[PDB]
């Protein structure tokens, strides 16, 4: 969770908070920790199954089925017909998952406060929840229509050759700071006393702050296209 | 000795091609400039960068433009000022002060007619080719003054190479007064040594 050269930072607020030690040093997560990671699990789950499901790569039957002891006790029956298109069904069958998937969660959290609280919890409190056959469907089958389509493969290989180009151009220019090119390069690319790993850390930095298209336009007009 | 730097004669020749023997019409030094004009690479200048490469932001062949005139200005003054100083000139020679100003000004047109393209830039890239790139392989097979010079690209050198480039039925390119090749030299110097003192006229090759 944290580098080299932010030891001492992390080291003070573990020791102003009281974390337990557990070994290198490591210690123990906080119980709102578990909380956020809940949140977050429970948020990319289902807002990506259901983007799949608008964008054209699933079908409603999988929604309607892969849906239903998740939404059983929560949904009016009527309403849920009444509707036309398939994306407020969709909508209302989403809000139902993460209403009961929250209420589950503060349920499963509240049964094992002691355990967490003295660390000795080795799970998540998705994976000790009863509905997880539904989510491990519906993981799946994201990783299988979802991750694997044409277009996310081609975008992967293409940010993986732009960041491989920037990545030598950065390091071409740090290592030897003398010819004119390369005082070009360091103008364009960083142009706001370290040793070579906090040099290393900072060019990485700056790498991962561009944003899509701003990495995009500065590697098509690096090649002059 | 001003009666010996304002030469008429061209590469091949053989007489004297005296002043007092021209016709005022169509001076040699005009003849320069009326060639200049119609060559190849002085209209290859109009796609070329000044400061900022790819408006009406200046281009090298206004720049040329620009230069031809000031500079025709200048060595127009000069030429009286030195007539007036030396009257053997205009009795014997038969010179005038118009004939300074054609000199300077042809040599103004033509003094940035081989510079790479891309400006500043590309003369760095030739020359980091050959040291940072695949040209080092040639390194072994030329001598120290040869290499010196690749590493070392100038617009001086490939523009006066341009002006005199021999050619099967064009023997001399486009065959120039030596007056005016006299006058666009800036750096009258070998690449070796490589800038030998502080002076102006050693600084590159
Ligand atoms: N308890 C919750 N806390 C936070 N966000 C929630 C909660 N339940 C659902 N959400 C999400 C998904 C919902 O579509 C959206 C708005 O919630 P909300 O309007 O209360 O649910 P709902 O559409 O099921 O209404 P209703 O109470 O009529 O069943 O926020
Ligand atoms: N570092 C620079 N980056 C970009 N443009 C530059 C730079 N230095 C000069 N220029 C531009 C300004 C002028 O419009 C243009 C023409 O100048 P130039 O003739 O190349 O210079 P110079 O007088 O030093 O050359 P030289 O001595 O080789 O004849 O170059
Ligand atoms: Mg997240």
């Amino acid at each position: 969770g944290f580098f080299q050269s932010e030891r001492a930072l992390f080291e003070d607020v573990a020791q102003e908070l009281g974390l337990l030690k557990r070994s290198d040093v490591s210690w123990s997560r906080h119980p709102l920790a578990y909380l956020v990671e809940a949140a977050d699990d429970i948020c990319y789950t289902i807002i990506d199954f259901e983007d799949g499901i608008n964008l054209g790569l699933i079908p409603e039957e999988y929604a309607l089925e892969y849906m239903v002891k998740l939404v059983g006790q929560t949904i009016d029956r009527n309403k849920y017909n009444a509707l036309q298109e398939t994306s407020d069904r969709v909508s209302y069958l989403r809000a139902l998952a993460i209403g009961t998937l929250i209420n589950e969660s503060v349920d499963t959290f509240m049964k094992y406060e002691e355990e967490i609280l003295a660390g000795t919890f080795d799970q998540s409190l998705i994976d000790k929840s009863n509905y997880q056959a539904q989510i491990t469907d519906i993981i799946n089958l994201s990783i299988e229509r979802i991750y694997n389509s044409r277009e996310v493969i081609e975008k992967e290989i293409a940010g993986y050759e732009i960041l491989s180009t920037l990545l030598e151009a950065r390091c071409r220019a740090l290592d030897n700071n003398d010819t004119h090119y390369n005082q070009l390069i360091q103008q364009l690319l960083a142009p706001n006393e370290k040793s070579l790993y906090e040099n290393l850390i900072q060019i990485c930095a700056e790498v991962s702050t561009m944003t899509d298209g701003k990495a995009l336009r500065n590697y098509k007009k690096i090649k002059g296209l | 000795n001003w009666e010996h730097l304002l030469s008429l004669k061209r590469q091949g020749d053989t007489a004297k091609r005296l002043r007092i023997e021209q016709d005022d019409t169509r001076l040699g030094f005009e003849v320069d400039y009326d060639r200049i004009i119609f060559s190849a690479p002085f209209r290859s200048l109009q796609d070329k960068t000044q400061v900022i490469p790819l408006d009406f932001v200046h281009t090298r062949l206004t720049h040329s433009l620009e230069v031809s005139v000031v500079g025709r200005s200048l060595g127009r003054m000069v030429g009286k000022k030195l007539l007036e100083k030396y009257p053997h000139l205009e009795q014997v020679y038969g010179y005038k002060f118009n004939d300074f100003g054609a000199i300077v000004a042809a040599a103004a047109l033509a003094h940035d007619i081989g510079n790479p393209p891309f400006g500043h830039s590309g003369e760095k890239a030739i020359g980091e080719f050959f040291k940072n790139g695949y040209g080092k392989r040639y390194k072994d097979s030329l001598t120290a003054k040869e290499y010196q010079d690749l590493i070392k690209f100038e617009g001086n050198a490939n523009g006066f190479k341009v002006l005199s480039q021999s050619k099967p039925g064009a023997q001399g390119g486009l065959r120039l007064s030596y007056a005016t090749l006299g006058a666009f030299m800036k750096y009258p110097k070998e690449s070796l040594p490589h800038k030998p003192s502080d002076h102006i006229a050693d600084k590159k090759y």
